RNA sequence: GAACUUGAGUGCAGAAGAGGAGAGUGGAAUUCCACGUGUAGCGGUGAAAUGCGUAGAGAUGUGGAGGAACACCAGUGGCGAAGGCGACUCUCUGGUCUGUAACUGACGCUGAGGAGCGAAAGCGUGGGGAGCGAACAGGAUUAGAUACCCUGGUAGUCCACGCCGUAAACGAUGAGUGCUAAGUGUUAGGGGGUUUCCGCCCCUUAGUGCUGCAGCUAACGCAUUAAGCACUCCGCCUGGGGAGUACGGUCGCAAGACUGAAACUCAAAGGAAUUGACGGGGGCCCGCACAAGCGGUGGAGCAUGUGGUUUAAUUCGAAGCAACGCG
């Protein structure tokens, strides 16, 4: 059964980008929608809908592909799982590669990227990265 | 990319005496791998077969100058940490600090001192085949992202990206 | 070849109507196949527990000779 | 703690199916028994023989006995968790699929240990026994033939109950979920489009095949039935032998099963693909290759060369074709 949606959520991005597709559709949630909030204001996606219906809303995501049809997103990975949560300290928040991809912790502050936790002195769950 | 405008380094790789059996013996044939740079970020690499040795070596050459492509460099160094992947060979190329060379293993060396990149650590974590791992090593260093360019594609200054 | 029972809009193939039966069977009493008669895969079936019921109660033979 | 309905399940309406257990019934064929007709072989092999037959065989007609398996249908067709399930009828009974949105509202996934099931052989008790057939006997074959082949043939194959618990038990591919081009068959449904229909066409689920993008792979290949991209859980691997062995423990009537080492020993073992070579593999083609003919050699006397042996030396070289009236 479904164990991880952002995990998934992640997925049905990578999919869709590796075949270039324009939009995907992903089934929305509070965490998934502020992950897609991010994305859209780091420039990694072109824009983010989202719709709502009887069930759990759904979120359409409008993928961003350069000059020469180039990928701009060209890996996600998961970091946190729910086998093996991944905290970290204010610190410790990483850097993904070497700065020029960011990564999404989720804080008490709120879900920020790497760069504004990092600012806020703040830590916590380490969600993704992104580059 | 036209090699004769850049000044070509030719580095002989390796030379490995191969063997087509026929009726009554052994066709043996030398079969050379050449990397050409201009270390000024240009690098490629040629295989070349021949009855002769230097003949091998003089395919190579050309195979090699066909083949070059251009090697994103941050100053001394490569923009990020990558993990060049082909087959089973498969090359981590991590960027170093200033000073610190070249830190590489034979056939992955002869590539970044070719391509012109002064300061890198790298391990060959797969086969160490070497047309392989120089294959792994230009599929990695074919997947560097230039801050300047990421930047343009994500729609930010790099003031924004490095942050 | 088209199904004869779909085109008749035959619903209910019956072991006793050996007329029709007859028209599956070989010279010999061999139940012909599907892909000779281009009877559809579902009535073959059906047509196929008509024929035995019938060579069971002897209105079809097993065997003629 | 309170809500929601997508997951999961229930209700309601349909569909297919060698799914299972029990009880019956049917037709073909083999064997055996009785009888009629009928006469000299039948059977078997590469060739034979052993074997059966004048005591009437084999062949042929009628009837009967008994056991096992279910031609045609039949189909990379169906069903099942797997093993597996194929004549027909009835009794009991499990699961899956489709539509519906009437109901519950996360009730779900995986699952060590555990329990149940689990082809064939095998085991215990008792039945049954046509065909087949380990063992075994005989006849052949062979240098030998404890085999292949032939004629017989016991256990077994079958049934009831119990035990055993292993297979190349295989898709050599754990289960669950979601995402990611298409084309094309085929099985069971649903909806629709011109209609009495038939049908054609369109769409949709869920299976089952082939081809084939992206992607993956050492390669071969996989590719919406993934071996792709992900997340959850379980099992398992860490060079080849020693070895699935020894010791211990659990299980078993037994055979053995499960669990499972080390000393010692090697520097390989191995996967895929490539070039050739080879095959008592296939195809095609050619040659005094065979076939169609002619004349020889091998026998005899002698010439010559060689081998062996004898010599004081019997000079040296040549050794399948391709050395031997050769230097």
């Amino acid at each position: 059964v479904m164990t991880d949606p952002i995990a998934d959520m992640l997925t049905r991005i990578r999919n869709a980008n590796m075949v270039r597709h324009e939009k995907l559709e992903i089934p929305a949630s509070k965490l998934k929608r502020e992950i897609a909030e991010i994305l859209k204001r780091e420039g990694f996606i072109r824009d983010v809908e989202f719709v709502e219906d009887s069930k759990q809303g759904i979120i359409r995501v409008f993928l961003k592909y350069g000059q020469n049809n180039e990928r701009v997103i060209t890996g996600l990975k998961r970091i946190s799982k729910p086998g093996l949560r991944v905290y970290a300290k204010s610190n410790e928040v990483p850097r993904v590669l070497n700065g020029l991809g960011i990564a999404i912790i989720s804080t008490s502050q709120g879900v920020l990227t790497d760069k504004e936790a990092r600012a806020k002195q703040a830590g916590g769950e380490v969600l993704a990265y992104v580059w | 990319i036209d090699p004769s405008k850049l000044e070509l380094e030719e580095r002989l790789v390796t030379v490995n005496r191969v063997a087509k059996v026929v009726k009554g013996g052994r066709r043996f044939r030398f079969a050379a791998l050449v990397v050409v740079g201009d270390k000024n970020g240009h690098v490629g690499f040629g295989t070349g077969k021949a009855q002769e040795v230097p003949e091998a070596i003089r395919k190579a050459v050309e195979d090699a100058k066909k083949n070059l492509i251009e090697v994103p460099m941050v100053g001394t160094t490569i923009p990020h940490e990558i993990i060049g992947r082909f087959g089973a060979g498969n090359i981590l190329l991590k960027p170093a600090s200033e000073g610190t060379g070249v830190i590489a293993g034979g056939p992955v060396r002869a590539v970044l001192e070719l391509a012109g990149v002064a300061d890198i650590l790298s391990k060959s974590l797969g086969s160490n085949t070497p047309i392989n791992m120089i294959r792994a090593t230009l599929q990695g260093l074919s997947e560097l992202k230039r801050a300047e360019d990421v930047a343009k594609l994500r729609g930010k200054s790099v003031e924004e990206l490095l942050g | 070849k088209v199904c004869y029972f779909t085109s008749n809009g035959i619903t209910h193939i019956d072991y006793k109507d050996v007329d029709l039966l007859k028209k599956f069977v070989s010279e010999r009493g061999k139940i012909l196949p599907r892909r000779v008669t281009g009877t559809n895969a579902k009535y073959q079936r059906k047509l196929t527990a008509a024929i035995k019921r019938a060579r069971q109660m002897a209105l079809l033979p097993y065997v003629s000779g």
